[PDB]
């Protein structure tokens, strides 16, 4: 029961990740983070459920590498001939 | 499956490793003349820019490591069928043929728009 | 008087439509284009929403 | 279990605080992938020894190999340039992760759940029949979805 | 098995591009589509399940919708790019599958497949275009990870990640709501629109008519299936309604407007999640689908990068048929009589007061005659006096897609009585 906890607490530090960070690629890490915080859960709910949270945790591993493979690409294009990655760079699109 | 008393033991490996590991580099940081100099500690190449100013690498890099995360992933998905496969009969070879086939199209198409860029 | 009464009522019905409008023109404002701040927003709206299936 | 499991608990929490406190982007990856080493040694401890090696191999192997080759193709180290700082928003940031973090506490808490299944070590050997089979159509959907993100990422960059 | 003619005709085309000329390759996306409805159509009453997946009335209609929306916003586009024919059929497909299954996981697998081609579809390289993509893909990744952990809370919850299992109290409440927000985020529902207005503005249009009719049909489509409670329905309702039109009123560009009224029109669609009748959203959303493709085939046929609310003016005299089916669909987005829009919203609304929830009703009947003000500071500057602006009047393809769409508004809206009779099993 400690691991769902901890994945919780892991959320919540990935959260803290995605909103403190300046730069992209950080934000995308905590959100990684987030993931596998998502994931430890699974896990944990697995070892209770039978086994199937494994299964889905890998399904899982395979979306979020095809997720960072995209982010990363998009990232690289924005951010190539642009200067420095903070996202308070672009404030273009205003209410 | 196997005992986690290997696994313990895989973990004392680890430990006794990077103790030696450890030990070694103590020997090499302590025993020396340490005599530190401004040129010495000048990076390489008679006095500026053995690199110098260059702009940022080429992505051919990233693309080789992405490609590699996706092939990756496709192992580690082509692993459980490695091990389980008789059971599986023509139905589970036929699934993996698929999955197999849908990422070799993948690479088919990265492959004919070529990465040399 | 009477008459002036009504054209004030309806100037006060165009008051009350223009107090709509800052109130749109404030919520368009709380966008303001930062995704550090549509991110927060975001992040408060959904712990909010969690509360609230209490 | 709680002597070691509290070890590596606490080594998993101080990982997570190392990746979102440092500004070093290099620092922050490596902490990352201490984390996902202590998770898949967590995964092991969970019976789950499979899905453990493939954390190691794919998330930290590569996908955080990805990420430092983009890091350092542009520096980005030095991450607080163009700062436009909002300070109001770190306190408002730690606020929302104690929240998001508190809510899921009630939500957990109280909560006793049945930890007693014979997983028989979350080993491929009993994981294949599970992935092909009821999960088949998720894994083709998955590789679908990874020949779309190839496909995606190639036609992304493609100067041209 | 449309299923099997879409991941095909994907398949076959990723590698047919580099023999066939792009516009060869568009030909085939637009024969593929056109065949997998042929086939939805000839399937109607024939619900089919393999695995997780499974084609009822839910997925034919709105797998209906969202072939629709793609065939439209396929025919505008031609970018000499079969690659942006490519991400088309891969979001189609994976908006097909989120649709059609109950496995979270699998919905997850779905929604990524789908999202990940429209961020770089997105991409016309105007810079306000990468800033856009960059939120988008930022917040929809965020999202992501909250519909994952809401996943992992209801295999927590029960043994199975797929939805109707019984479920616990505050822990089922807590991976209904870690749900939720993914999904409303996703349907552009407040507090959670902020993407939206910077997404539809920074967007090209066609790109965006596929986006506002598609993605919102799969997105109300995957909703249904959830058991989202009454109080946190009421909210989202609320916040997403009354922010959508209140900032709407202060846009001064016709896609960030539009964009805070698709919110304000999700908010609207909730309240049949109340009752979660289905035939009620699949006539509702094929009204909304078709007079929003219509409204953003008028404005790529403006102008692809953006549309000021003064480039509308003058569209009756410069093409008389564009202006009045412009004015009709935003007389359908405001949902007024005798119109299909107004039955859509009528069937939501009686759906809600069926679920007696009455204040909630109120103030969404309130922001939506609020939503009037802009529905008419458009449908109407189509008469004004032509100020300088861009403007290509469309191929016949364009055309005849903007007629037959206004023309289908109107049939629905006066004879809803024959397609809605069939939007349950069919008969």
């Amino acid at each position: 029961m400690s691991y769902l906890l901890t994945s919780a607490l892991l959320f919540a530090l990935g959260v803290y990740g995605v909103l403190t960070r300046r730069t992209a690629i950080l934000v995308f890490l905590s959100i990684e983070l987030m993931l596998n915080a998502a994931n430890l859960s699974l896990v944990g709910f697995a070892r209770a459920y039978g086994l199937d949270g494994q299964v889905a945790a890998l399904m899982v591993i395979a979306v979020a590498a095809a997720e960072v493979a995209v982010g990363l690409g998009l990232i690289v294009a924005i951010f190539r001939h642009r200067e420095s990655t903070a996202v308070d760079d672009l404030s273009e699109l205003r209410g | 499956m196997a005992p986690i008393q290997e696994y313990v033991g895989t973990l004392i490996y680890v430990g006794v490793a990077l103790f030696i590991g450890v030990a070694a580099l103590l020997v090499g940081a302590l025993l020396g003349p340490k005599k530190p100099g401004r040129a010495k500690l000048m990076p390489y190449e008679s006095g500026n820019d053995p690199a110098g100013e260059v702009k940022r690498f080429p992505v051919h890099f990233y693309v080789v490591a992405m490609l590699f995360i996706l092939f990756d992933v496709e192992v580690a998905f082509l692993w459980p069928y490695a091990v389980s496969a008789g059971g599986l009969g023509l139905y589970g070879f036929l699934g993996v043929l698929a999955f197999t086939l849908l990422l070799f199209v993948g690479f088919l198409y990265e492959w004919w728009k070529g990465v040399m860029r | 008087a009477l008459f002036y009464g009504d054209r004030g009522l309806l100037s006060g019905y165009f008051g009350l439509g223009g107090a709509a409008r800052s109130l749109g023109q404030g919520l368009a404002r709380l966008q303001t284009g930062y995704l550090r701040v549509y991110a927060l927003l975001f992040v408060l709206g959904a712990l909010l929403l969690l509360g609230v299936m209490r | 279990m709680s002597l070691l499991e509290g070890l590596a608990l606490f080594l998993l929490l101080l990982s997570g605080v190392l990746v979102v406190t440092l500004r070093n982007a290099i620092h922050a990856a490596l902490a990352l992938i201490l984390n996902f080493l202590v998770l898949a040694g967590v995964y092991v401890a969970l019976d789950a020894r499979f899905l453990g090696f493939i954390q190691v191999i794919v998330y930290a192997g590569a996908i955080v190999v990805l990420f430092l080759f983009v890091i350092m193709l542009l520096f980005a180290a030095q991450g607080e340039i163009g700062f436009d700082p909002l300070v109001r928003s770190r306190p408002l940031a730690a606020l929302l992760a104690l929240g998001v973090a508190g809510i899921l506490a009630a939500g957990l808490w109280g909560l006793d759940l049945a930890f007693t299944q014979d997983l028989k070590g979350g080993l491929p050997q009993a994981l294949g029949p599970l992935l092909y089979g009821d999960w088949l159509f998720v894994l083709l959907a998955v590789g679908f979805l990874l020949m779309a993100a190839t496909v995606v990422a190639v036609a992304l960059v493609e100067p041209g | 098995m449309t299923l099997a003619i879409l991941a095909v005709f994907s398949v076959a085309l990723t590698l047919l591009g580099f023999v066939l000329p792009p516009q060869g390759v568009k030909r085939a996306t637009l024969l593929g589509l056109a065949l997998a409805l042929a086939s939805l159509l000839l399937t109607w009453g024939k619900p089919f399940a393999f695995g997780p997946y499974a084609v009822d009335g839910v997925s034919q209609v709105f797998t209906l919708l969202a072939l629709l929306g793609a065939l439209w916003t396929v025919g505008l586009v031609r970018s000499g790019r079969f690659e942006f024919y490519l991400l088309v059929l891969y979001a189609a497909l994976g908006m097909h599958l989120l649709a059609s299954t109950r496995h979270l996981l699998l919905m997850l697998v779905a929604l990524e497949a789908l999202s990940l081609p429209l961020y770089a579809l997105a991409t016309w390289r105007r810079g306000q275009g990468l800033e856009a993509a960059l939120k988008y893909f930022l917040l929809g990744a965020l999202a992501a990870a909250f519909f994952l952990y809401g996943a992992a809370l209801f295999y927590g919850a029960t043994g199975s990640l797929v939805l109707g299992a019984p479920g616990e109290g505050p822990l089922y409440a807590l991976a209904l709501g870690l749900l939720l927000v993914g999904l409303g985020f996703k349907a552009a529902l407040a507090p959670f629109h902020f993407w939206t207005p910077d997404v539809y503005q920074g967007s090209p249009t066609p790109v965006v008519l596929f986006m506002a009719t598609s993605v919102k049909a799969a997105a109300f489509a995957a909703l249904l299936r959830v058991a989202a409670p009454p109080e946190a329905l009421a909210l989202l309702v609320a916040l997403s309604v009354v922010v959508g039109n209140l900032a709407a009123l202060a846009q001064k560009e016709a896609k960030r407007l539009l964009a805070y009224s698709s919110i304000a029109h999700a908010g609207y669609m909730a309240l049949a999640l109340y009752t979660g009748n289905a035939q009620a959203l699949g006539f509702y959303l094929l009204t909304y689908v078709l007079a929003t493709g219509l409204a953003f085939a008028v404005l790529s046929q403006i102008s692809p990068d953006r549309v000021p609310l003064e480039a509308l003016r003058g569209l009756y005299r410069k093409d008389p048929l564009l202006g009045l089916a412009f004015l009709v669909a935003m007389l359908s987005l405001l949902g007024l009589p005798p119109l299909a829009g107004f039955w859509g919203k009528y069937l939501a609304f009686a759906e809600a007061a069926r679920a007696g929830a009455w204040g909630v009703l109120v103030l969404a009947l309130v922001t939506s005659a609020v939503s009037a003000y802009y529905y008419l500071g458009l449908g109407l500057a189509v008469f004004a006096r032509p100020e300088e602006t861009p403007f290509r009047p469309g191929p016949p393809w364009a055309r005849a897609a903007v007629v037959a769409a206004g023309v289908l508004l109107l049939a629905l809206g006066l004879l809803p009585g024959l397609v809605l009779p069939a939007l349950a099993a069919g008969g």
